[PDB]
């Protein structure tokens, strides 16, 4: 039927893809061994989308783990549910790009990406007719942002008409790991604007904000953060894997979201999110749940949507629910929040109703919005990049290994125009 | 002998047809397998030992909607190749369902249609179900009707359209989908009936006191409407009418074939206890503008022609009085050059009920199919919505680069503009 | 740990075998 | 084979009725196995029901009335909230009338006899004793349970506690009043009762 | 002589029929040894078959209904992955019908009593007890094994776990449904069930 | 009495013939041994008190396919001398099966067939079964037919040849084996029914829904073509036509005698549930272009003769109506000079189901043997694949260095080119 | 070290003695 091949690039990608196969396997009912348990037809009817059968009854994911370092990919293997992946899919690297984009792209990645393209072509080409790919990576790192996006360049060329959904984590606004963030981010984006079919933006700062301010978790680690990205990233593909009264695939999402080919950068949100104390006191219904959906407090990007205007946005509802309230509530936002919505697109919003909720919640909403408040980070990391680039700081960890002077100014010009394009329809 | 072929295209087509065929099987009293323990022959084909197979095809490019038919309760009701599916969805794109993923399905679809329709010559017509706003409901809706027009030129093609609402849409490309649909719908269909979702939303709120209608409750109501439309063909009646005489008595000009619907009474067990349901009473609620099932208020239009379907214990004398009341009354407006504004219709068998459903048992119901000049608003509205979008070319790249040429939008624009001069000039 | 699945599709919840009119 | 196949009442009905068809045939032009329509079921045994005075009433007493099962739990807040409106509806339909219209059977989901007796003492309608097997058979028949210790046979729970279901003579599901279900009409679902068209026969 | 000559069920069948033959001859121009067509056997003894209630049902009940043996193992990946199809198929075939049309008798390859009970609790259809000899008789008769861990007399494996075998009255194999076999159309092989001609008679 | 002899030379013939001999055994009620507990005399010779033996001679140079019959469960059906085995394979070499290892076995088989023919007069003909692509079936077939033509000149014989497909071919030297065989399969055979494996592969996908069919599922369904073909001389019929009346009807001119085949319906246990299989519908599926068993699309050729064999509950006044609709249809195109385009036949008792098989019980069936100019492209195709490899003498030395002379090849290709020109000539 | 043989011939698994028609 329709299939997705998963690729995880980098430390952030591997550890954000490892929880993804934990949230998806529990959802379908697969033991860490790989055995089905729980006698419901519903569960396994659409399992082609992420598993290949092994004619002894076991399911293996269509995951390709790519890295230049032996270390963190073994941590995926040795954990619980780490034995689910096929070991051939694991393409190691030996020497490792040390948080260098030019090493990750030009030099170090090159000898190995031909091997990744062998394993990724074997999975993709194999099945009946392919539907797309999904890639999880970091735009701060070296292998996550270097060879994560070289994959994107090459796989698009091989399969032009098939979709390619990337989940990238951006450089944090305030405080920064990995002092060469803007070098990694600006070089990554300038050919991610022209090679990724849909890009979804996550910030760790908004994730700490939510894990502290709304969930009121005492100590958020990457374990709790990645659970939140995993719940939202399972949400976009509710429709593929479960029946629905009003179904909506990834390409139906894409048509309804992007008005212009330039801009495919999205802001993800999840609801409901209550603490363990406050779980039993909060009413769970459609009108409450669309309200939490359109909060700046709840958005996984730490950029204020109220500064700008939602172009077109989408809400993927999950659960037992009436389409009348899924209709009339979305009328109610455009009539109440008259200011936060662009005015030359009547009925900006998109709805979908997916009939199988995440386990143990009656109802859940994921939100994917395309907004001109994303220009706040595009201008912010442009300023961080243009501050360093003028005085040539850390340049020669990219100039040494064959990335010359011109592609940095090309990246700046091909990103500063992105800010101004968004301002044109402000 | 005489039959009719049902076609369901798209998601909305398949689900509406699910409620239609569930209602049809109960009404002729056949089990989900297909065996009862020539009246029903107009929809079912005899096949061996008292066994009956429906005359329908389910066309969608989404497998996740047609496969529950192949694995549900109704597995063996339908013949397996009646249910046809693709691999990949149209993805809310008219250009997908017309050009790219179009030719794969429609060659298989014609063969099933031709094999079903070449059994007993003199069949009444086709019934086509679709959502206008959808991708494949709009895309394949064009291409299927083109093939049927060139092949059976002789043929009556009813089209039931789930038209998008004014204010609730749940997509962004539907100003594109609806304007491009109605170009194809104009030259290729024979009678088109418009159904709005928020019409059935607010009829369900006031008449049924459901504040949570899902798509099931909407689809049961559409099925009750179309069960009463074809009631005359299936059972005996005092004055019955088939689908051929709709053309002569509803469509005064080639292009004006857009119809409204209203069913009365739509009442529950709380209400049927306290209404009497006289012929005068239910025909009043039928002509009520809010009980119209299209969200297009007929007060600012002129009823060009009007068709009534009485269904139940209805005597001819009560019909004549009820209609004469309506003509005399001056709140509604009949056009000056149509003095015989009506076509009455009586059928004997009462509207059947789905057990554990939302309606109650009712002695007599009316289904009214109207042609009015009020339709000027429902097309001008989407004329405007398309103009904001196409002002500087939003979501155009989804179509242009994906197999259709820039100019089909402008060509379909003029056809929608020509329709506005047509509705405007008629009501003078 | 996994728990059992507590959700039913629209289609089965609406279209149950209802006893037939003659 | 209503409302489900894999339920204890259906297996017990098929057993008795199909062996009665075998008896008939062995003594004898008889089709085997018998039609589900031709199958006849005795729902409530001689001592399964009792009124407020704990006096047993037969199954035959319920005829010409609209009976509904009420699956209830003692400590459930939603049962505690639903119960007064059900009581209001019970008086307002049975009291102002020349005819007894509706009747409610009470089926428990409590954990012990003491909890069952304390909860049932609130109720004026009929009830089934907890230790009786028939509560277990009826729960698995109507697919009403609170948590998934009960093995469902690839089906699901139709609903949870509380649930009011108007029932027929043969054990069929006449209509399902949506208290906390797909329609979610809490405390107003009582108005959907069609006591004319739902008679126990 | 169907499907195999050298099976315990067939050899016991042959022994009983020729006992009958010799004794009838001795009591009073009669064909020795008896023909296979004229041999008779009751297949399931008086108390080998139990339903979901663990209530024993006699052999005579299964007539008119297409019955299928289900050779299965709890621990097996493929049995776990096949069970939901079969459940769904059971439902959708014998619910919506004039008569019950299909029936499944479950025979088990689990490791022990407790494993068998845990796997039989998911079964809404009938099952043979694990510690019954008749289980092993049917194993050897229809020639199934997970790998060669029982002596076959010159034949090979007809198939392995999981398997379904539509059967007839005389212990004949009516049709094989190809799940783990040459044809390999598992979970779609169930569609190939011909329930007209394979009436239990 | 009247009797017909079957020969299976080569593996392909044998496996197909191996599937023939449960079907003929089941139809007449004989057992693996050969005793029942005047109709079947045409295929079974009486052997004392109630034992019967088939009139089939098995001939293969390989022992490994025929000794497996002697040790098989049908050990006792055949005469032990009737299965003839050699020592060494032909190994895909027409020169081997015809010139070297030919003579060591042919006159043993001719002595066997002579002791089988001379029991009764009123011989009907021969049913030879062979492979075109093979070495045995091409070489030893030619060597067999040379002897038979010399002594029994004016007795008919008909062959079944498993002609190579365009794509699926399972061997490399089969275009060599084709032109060489078809040179001598012109002047030694009266009816040459061409079967193609990828055609039956298409039918197995769309009718049976078998994604993975083996040789034995193909051979079962080939044997149904044979059994329906011959049943008129064996079974009681309403209007029956035999082998001696085929050659007059179907063969217009001396050399054009290659006919296609098609069967209808081909329906499994899922589907006979749902269709009635009336005479009008089953004869339409017979003429459907994807149901042909050659992969030779009849759109690009004009028909000249068709032989419909109705078998089952079929009345003559339904056949006449069904044939008439086919004549009127303009896309199935008939040649100008043949008004008697259809020769039909009806038999009474339906085809038998092999229990636990793939095909289901059907109350009626149609076997269709068509002669058409469509097969010009088949011969033009093999003419093309021959010309690439012969252009510079690949694999030539295998045939040359073994008994034939380089000049045999070019002489055979003038023959196949002459066959091509004949079909173009007769088409106009 | 000899593991057993658990594969079936095409002939033997299929051309089994079929039930006879009347």
């Amino acid at each position: 039927m329709r299939e997705i091949v998963h690729v995880q690039g980098g430390q952030c990608g591997n550890q954000i893809g490892a929880k993804f196969w934990e949230v998806i396997s529990d959802e379908h009912g697969i033991d860490p061994t790989g055995t089905y348990c729980g006698d419901s037809d519903l569960q396994l009817e659409r399992i082609n989308v992420f598993y290949n059968e092994a004619t002894g009854g076991r399911f293996v994911p269509r995951a390709i783990l790519m890295d230049l370092e032996p270390g963190t990919m073994d941590s995926v293997r040795a954990g619980p549910f780490g034995q689910l992946f096929r070991p051939d899919n694991f393409v190691f690297g030996q020497t490792g790009a040390g948080n260098n984009w030019a090493k990750g792209h030009y030099t170090e990645g090159a000898e190995l990406i031909d091997s990744v393209l062998d394993v990724v072509r074997k999975e993709a080409e194999g099945c009946d007719c392919l539907q797309g790919f999904q890639i999880t990576h970091s735009l701060g790192g070296g292998t996550g942002s270097g060879m994560g996006t070289l994959l994107i360049s090459k796989v698009r060329e091989e399969y032009p008409d098939r979709i390619m959904e990337t989940f990238s984590v951006f450089p944090s606004p305030k405080v920064s790991d990995t002092v060469v963030e803007p070098y990694n981010a600006t070089l990554s984006v300038h050919q991610l604007v022209e090679n990724a079919d849909e890009v979804q933006v996550i910030d760790n700062e908004a994730l700490y904000d939510i894990c502290f301010r709304t969930l009121k978790l005492t100590t958020p680690t990457y374990g709790d953060l990645n659970h939140l990205v995993s719940a939202a990233m399972s949400g976009v593909t509710c429709c593929l894997r479960f029946p629905g009264q009003l179904n909506s695939d990834l390409r139906k999402l894409a048509v309804n979201l992007i008005p212009f080919p330039r801009l495919h950068f999205f802001l993800i949100g999840f609801a409901p999110l209550t603490s363990r104390g406050s779980q039993q006191y909060r009413a769970l219904s459609v009108p409450e749940l669309t309200q939490q959906m359109f909060d700046a407090k709840n958005m996984m990007c730490a950029s204020d949507p109220r500064h700008g205007r939602y172009l077109t946005a989408s809400a993927m509802f999950r659960g037992r629910m009436s389409t009348k309230e899924v209709d009339e509530q979305m009328l109610n936002v455009q009539n109440k929040n008259s200011s936060y919505f662009v005015e030359w697109i009547p009925n900006n919003m998109k709805s979908s109703v997916c009939d199988i909720p995440p386990k143990g919640l009656k109802m859940s909403v994921t939100f994917v919005g395309n907004s001109t408040a994303i220009q706040e980070m595009f201008k912010r990391v442009s300023d961080q990049f243009t501050a360093m680039f003028r005085r040539k700081a850390f340049l020669h960890w990219y100039t040494g290994e064959g990335m010359d002077e011109m592609e940095f100014t090309e990246a700046e010009s091909n990103m500063n125009d992105l800010v101004s394009e968004y301002q044109q329809y402000q | 002998m005489r039959e009719v072929i049902s076609i369901h295209v798209g998601q909305a087509g398949i689900q509406i047809g699910n409620a239609c065929w569930e209602l049809f099987c109960l009404e002729h009293g056949i089990q989900p397998d297909g065996q009862m323990p020539d009246a029903f022959n107009t929809f079912f084909s005899e096949t061996g030992a008292g066994k009956h197979v429906p005359r329908c095809v389910f066309l969608d490019l989404e497998p996740t909607v047609v496969d529950e038919v192949r694995t549900g309760t109704y597995r063996h009701l339908f013949h397996p190749e009646q249910l046809i599916s693709g691999k990949e969805d149209a993805a809310n794109n008219f250009a997908r369902g017309h050009y790219t993923i179009g030719k794969e399905i429609v060659d298989l679809s014609l063969d099933r249609i031709r094999k079903l329709a070449d059994n007993c010559t003199g069949l009444q017509g086709f019934l086509m179900f679709n959502a206008v706003g959808g991708g494949t409901g709009s895309g394949l809706g064009c291409l299927l009707l083109e093939r049927l027009s060139v092949d059976y030129g002789k043929k009556s093609k009813l089209n039931f359209c789930s038209w998008p609402s004014p204010q609730v849409s749940t997509a962004v490309v539907e100003p594109y989908n609806s304007v491009l649909s109605t170009h194809s719908l104009l030259e290729h269909t024979d009678v088109a009936v418009m159904l709005d979702n928020e019409a059935i939303y607010d009829i369900c709120r006031r008449n049924l006191d459901i504040e949570r209608p899902t798509y099931t409750n909407l689809n049961r109501l559409i099925a009750q409407v179309i069960s009463s439309l074809t009631a005359s063909l299936r059972f005996d009646g005092a004055l019955n009418v088939d689908v051929t005489e709709f053309q002569t008595n509803l469509v005064p000009y080639p292009r004006i074939h857009f119809m409204l619907s209203s069913y009365a009474p739509i009442i529950s067990a709380e209400k049927a206890y306290h209404e009497q349901l006289s012929v005068a009473e239910i025909t009043n609620s039928a002509f009520e503008p809010a009980s119209m099932m299209a969200k297009c208020d007929p007060r600012h239009g002129k009823y060009m022609a009007c068709c009534l379907m009485y269904r139940g214990d209805v005597v001819p004398k009560d019909v004549n009085a009820a209609v004469a009341t309506i003509k005399t009354k001056r709140t509604i407006q009949f056009v000056d050059w149509c003095p015989t504004g009506f076509k009455c219709g009586i059928n004997y068998q009462p509207p059947t009920v789905v057990p554990g459903g939302d309606l109650a048992k009712v002695m007599r119901a009316v289904c009214m199919i109207s042609n009015s000049t009020a339709i000027a608003e429902v097309f001008s509205r989407m004329d405007h919505k398309f103009d904001l979008m196409y002002a500087k070319r939003a979501f155009v790249h989804w179509y242009v680069g994906e197999g259709m040429e820039e100019g089909e939008f402008s060509e379909a624009r003029e056809d929608l503009a020509a329709l506005e001069k047509d509705y405007e000039e008629v009501g003078i | 740990p996994t728990l059992p699945f507590n959700a039913q599709s629209c289609y089965r919840s609406e279209y149950v075998a209802k006893p037939l009119p003659p | 084979s209503q409302p489900v196949f894999a339920s204890p009442l259906n297996v017990e009905k098929r057993r008795l009725n199909e062996e009665r068809a075998l008896m008939q045939a062995q003594k004898a032009n008889i089709q085997l196995p018998p039609n589900y329509g031709d199958m006849d079921l005795i729902l409530f045994p001689e001592g399964s029901l009792k009124n407020s005075n704990n006096t047993v009433i037969p199954q035959s007493h319920l005829k010409g009335k609209s009976v509904a099962l009420y699956f209830a739990d003692g400590a459930d807040p939603k049962c505690a909230s639903l119960l007064p409106f059900l009581l209001n509806y019970y008086r307002t339909m049975n009291e102002g009338g020349a005819n007894q219209k509706i009747e409610i059977i009470f089926v428990s989901l409590d954990r012990d006899r003491e909890a069952f007796e304390s909860h049932r003492a609130h109720m004026p309608w009929l009830s089934i004793d907890l230790e009786n097997p028939l509560t277990e058979i009826l729960k698995r028949h109507f697919r009403v349970m609170k948590e998934y210790e009960v093995p469902t046979y690839g089906y699901g729970s139709r609903t949870g506690v509380p649930s009011v279901i108007v029932i027929g003579s043969d054990g069929r599901e006449a209509q399902f009043l949506p208290i906390c279900s797909g329609l979610e009409e809490g405390d107003r679902a009582l108005l959907r009762w069609d006591w004319r068209n739902t008679k126990f026969a």
